[PDB]
């Protein structure tokens, strides 16, 4: 139980750094899809032109 | 001569009418005849139309 346990330990401190770099990837997933929000936000000026939209 | 006066003054009226532009896009020639949306808002439904027609 002891060695057990001290193994055990190591097996989840491994499962908390996987999880912890998925995390920090979608982190910026989101900036960037907020970003894309506000081109199409912009991309509705009546002002524009076809060449602009491009 | 007075119509040699008006018939100078109305090409004017037409003159002013194809160039009034913003940057590159004529606003007096009809182009605004059916108002064109701008979004106010953050989500969808939110817009103001402004129509300017032909003059």
């Amino acid at each position: 139980q002891v060695r057990g346990l001290e193994v055990g330990m190591r097996n989840a401190n491994d499962a908390i750094s996987i999880a912890q770099i998925a995390e920090g990837a979608m982190q910026e997933q989101t900036n960037m899809l907020q970003r894309m929000r506000d081109l199409t936000i912009q991309s509705e000026n009546g002002a524009n032109s076809t060449a602009d939209l491009v | 001569s007075i119509k040699a006066e008006m018939d100078q003054l109305a090409t004017e009226i037409d003159s002013i009418g194809n160039s009034t532009a913003f940057g590159n896009t004529k606003l007096l020639t009809g182009t605004f005849s059916a108002g064109k949306v701008f979004q106010v808002g953050h989500q969808e439904g939110e817009d103001i139309k402004v129509t300017v027609k032909a003059s």
